[PDB]
């Protein structure tokens, strides 16, 4: 095949040392060796190329390619700004994790020095808060491990 | 070498070959000569919407006065309206007076944004006398930037008031010319707006 | 402690083909819906030709893990899209999945056990 | 100080650390390797978003499967478009697009995936299809290629999106040739798409419900 | 179809700018490149070999 | 009290080691040293002032 | 790069490729850590074999004495058996001795072949008083070379001779460790016994 394409070329010039006209050889002929060349090339190169695209713990294996299709000079960002709320970002990364209320009133003087007062939760405790993350992402994955800073507070008047 | 829709590689083209042969025509060897002085811009953008035209509208009755604030809808637009999709720019504005000889005054000014009561004054000024020339190029900003939705349309308002009254009635004519558009424009050519469904 | 490396092989002829993907979740719990839409993936195109593959990462607490029946995860594979035929076809296609252990694996300790004996 | 919220506190004690506590950060040992994820990286992967339906009732021009905007995460009850987002408000993100469309060998139709990008959907007039055509698409020829590849920066007015109302992007599969059917093979070839996100921000917070 | 999965990989390139996290661009999409890739490789490569023992 | 502020922060460096994200050890810990800090400072500072114009 | 069964190249296996992505588990970068001392061995082979148990067998009437020979089956084993496929090995023989109050002794050795008249002690001899432990290693020979058919089995046969007698019963036990196996082990590791048949 590979060849033979320039054989048919080779023939052209064979005609060519006719300056008429110019020639190439009739009719333009000066290229049935194609275009490198009625192989393969591209469409069923198959393989043809197979993919194997991965996202995040999800690979999707896709046999039968086309093409990648972009519209116009994509650039894409990545505030912008213009400001956009000047808040960046956040978490999670980095909102999942910040201070939150978890207590509650109570007192007097029924109680003895040894006598219990108020526990707070394990860290279901943010889980079931229906707030931050202990609820949405924690919601789906089931493992976790973080370490803990509080901030106690009890006022009392002078 | 032929092409193949739904592959490679993005929306781009080509030289789409030198082909045929030669063949003298017949394929190729196509070169551009430049027939103009050369502008060559009446192919580029910014030109052609350098030109102006457009809305040839806002009839008067003459009484009585105040607005009525009207929506420029930058198209439209209508005439040379045939090019188009995207969104933006920051224009120009020609204003036209015909009303009673030589004897009254109208004031101009836009705009934003929804109402007010009130002294137009403040916002902007341009006394324009009666019988003369339609001159104005407005800037741009609050003009909330994020550019301008493209088919609102078309974000805006124009505030015109002709003051005093000569007791006979009153014509205005408005034509727009946005320049130096910055417009890139974004997006292209989406809306491709092939209504023809006229 | 080490993985689970899973390979899932479909056999069909030329002509036809089909997308399916394949669910596992390293826990794991009863059955337990399209959370595998959640969970880990792998897409799979049949084809020319099989076979495929998907792993697991070593998950668990601790380090060592029992190696009796206390945990792992959980497997299904779901259509997609059909496996479609033509009228000169196999009209049925069909699969056969087999595991092994490796290549970071390792095995810790002997005991007796066993299952008599066998 | 913490994200979002300041204590300004008037009458300290004491830091108070139990011992040498050198905190961490695993660990290992390992503890299920995978690592880490998102939110960061969770919340953003391919996930799928389509259904089944197809033969011959459809003519070429006659619409096929609208996806819907990016509140199609959010009321999707899986990844983040769920947990963080039903938090925040706010939400820029780029897009990444895999669709899949597998058929039988033997058989020749095209489908046309196009990202209209917000242009007032208007009446979309009547005539306008080529048009449709100049967008951000591509044409899939499914005597060969099974699946196929798109990638969509986003682009919208504002500078930000509210999270499910005001949106931006629709994917639109539009049927190109009805589909030739050999007799005789299954009637039903379906479609899917399985999409992932870029870096991804929330911002502005608001209460939970809203 | 090979340099459009090197340009799946130059948009993930595009949002990796963002260290978060890190990224590579979700999900792992860091090499949409595929394994050189879809094509072709070997199975049906045929020829894909013929033998002549 | 002093030190102990900057055992917070310790801390928070505590868990930096995660880039993640960036952190600076939620929430905006990097601080909890407070501004020199919780002492005194002006107000009841007395003698916090006396003046004797 | 996703593998293909009746393909190329060889048993060997792979990396199984470096995916995800990361991510951050998710699909790699797994690296080994070893947890013990190390010695590591355990998943090794070696010291695995070098442990020891097996069978507890052989009880003894006492009338009269002369053998009987034992075939020693090596599997079995019954109990650590759970690993196997091939052929081969230089022993480590562990002998136990539960009889009269230090009255007696026990003559033991192997072996080798088919038959004999005989006095034992020629092929060998190892007397071993009462109550104490459980200590020999042979090391191999013909032992027709050839390695040793693998499931015979076991190629064999212990002799064991209670010398005198007190008058009372008599009980021995039987406990094997093969060391240092040459093994390799040889054609790994077809006979699957996956039996589980059970």
């Amino acid at each position: 095949l590979s060849n033979v394409e320039t054989e048919a070329n080779n023939i052209i010039s064979g005609n060519e040392v006719g300056g008429e006209i110019i020639t190439k050889v009739a009719d333009d002929a000066s290229n049935l060796l194609g275009p490198n060349s009625f192989a393969t090339t591209a469409q069923p190169e198959n393989k043809d190329v197979v993919q194997a695209t991965t996202t995040v713990n999800t690979t999707n294996l896709t046999q039968h390619p086309s093409a990648p299709t972009i519209p116009f000079t994509p650039d894409f960002r990545n505030v912008d700004n213009f400001h956009s709320m000047a808040y960046d970002i956040t978490t999670g990364d980095k909102n999942p994790s910040k201070l939150i209320r978890l207590d509650t009133a109570s007192w007097q003087t029924s109680y003895s020095r040894q006598y219990k007062i108020t526990t707070v939760e394990l860290p279901k405790s943010f889980w079931d808060d229906t707030r931050k993350p202990a609820y949405g992402q924690a919601k789906y994955f089931a493992a976790v491990r973080c370490g803990f800073h509080f901030q106690v507070q009890v006022n009392v008047n002078q | 070498q032929s092409i193949s829709p739904n592959e490679l590689g993005l929306t781009s083209a080509q030289d789409d070959g030198p082909l045929g042969n030669e063949k003298p025509n017949y394929f190729l060897n196509f070169r551009t000569m430049n027939v103009d002085i050369f502008t060559v811009s009446h192919t580029k953008v910014d030109n052609i919407f350098g030109r102006a035209w457009y809305v040839a509208s806002h009839d008067f009755n003459n009484g009585d006065t105040w607005r009525q604030k009207l929506t420029f809808p930058k198209e439209g637009h209508g005439m040379l309206s045939q090019f188009f999709a995207y969104f933006t720019g920051e224009i120009n504005i020609h204003i036209l007076y015909m009303a009673e000889q030589g004897f009254l005054r109208v004031a101009h000014t836009y705009d934003t944004e929804d109402n007010r009561k009130t002294f137009l004054s403040s916002n902007g000024v341009i006394t324009i006398p009666a019988g003369e020339q339609m001159t104005l190029s407005v800037p741009f900003y609050s003009n909330k930037p994020l550019r301008t939705v493209r088919h609102d349309s078309a974000l805006g308002f124009l505030m015109c008031r002709p003051m005093m009254h000569g007791t006979t009635r009153t014509t205005a004519e408005v034509y727009i010319s946005l320049r130096c558009p910055n417009f890139f424009f974004p997006v292209p050519a989406p809306k491709p707006t092939g209504s023809r469904a006229a | 402690r080490g993985s689970l490396i899973i390979r899932l092989s479909i056999y069909a002829s030329t002509f036809n083909r089909g997308r399916l993907r394949m669910g596992f979740f390293p826990n794991c719990t009863h059955d337990t819906q399209l959370e595998l839409d959640n969970a880990i993936y792998t897409i799979c195109d049949i084809g020319s030709d099989n076979s495929f593959e998907l792993t697991i990462p070593y998950s668990f607490s601790t380090w060592m893990r029992k190696t009796h029946g206390h945990q792992l995860g959980l497997f299904q594979v779901e259509v997609l899209n059909r496996l479609t035929y033509n009228s000169s076809s196999p009209n049925k296609v069909h699969c056969i999945v087999q595991g092994r252990l490796g290549d970071d694996a390792k095995f810790f300790c002997p005991t007796g056990s066993l299952v008599s004996f066998q | 100080t913490t994200v979002n919220t300041t204590n300004l506190t008037q009458h300290p004690s004491a830091p108070t650390i139990p011992f040498t506590p050198d905190f961490r950060n695993v660990d290992n040992f390992h503890s299920m390797a995978y690592d880490i994820t998102t939110g960061d990286k969770n919340p953003s992967k391919l996930i799928r978003l389509d259904t089944a339906s197809w033969q011959t009732s459809y003519s070429r021009q006659y619409k096929i499967t609208t996806v819907e905007l990016p509140k199609s995460f959010w009321d999707d009850t899986r990844k983040p478009a769920y947990g963080q987002a039903k938090y925040f408000a706010a939400v820029r993100c780029g897009f990444h697009f895999q669709v899949q469309v597998n058929v039988n060998q033997g058989t020749a139709g095209s489908a046309l995936v196009v990202y209209e990008p917000k242009p007032v959907i208007d009446s979309r007039q009547y005539l306008e299809f080529g048009s449709l055509t100049n967008l951000p698409h591509v044409l899939m020829n499914l005597a060969e290629t099974t699946q196929a590849d798109l990638c969509i920066p986003y682009v919208a007015d504002t500078n930000y999106v509210k999270t499910d109302s005001s949106d931006l992007g629709q994917l639109r599969v539009y049927v190109w040739t009805p589909l030739s059917v050999p007799t005789g093979a299954s009637n039903e070839v379906d479609v899917t798409v399985m999409g992932s996100l870029l870096q991804l921000d929330f911002q502005n917070p608001r209460p939970y419900g809203e």
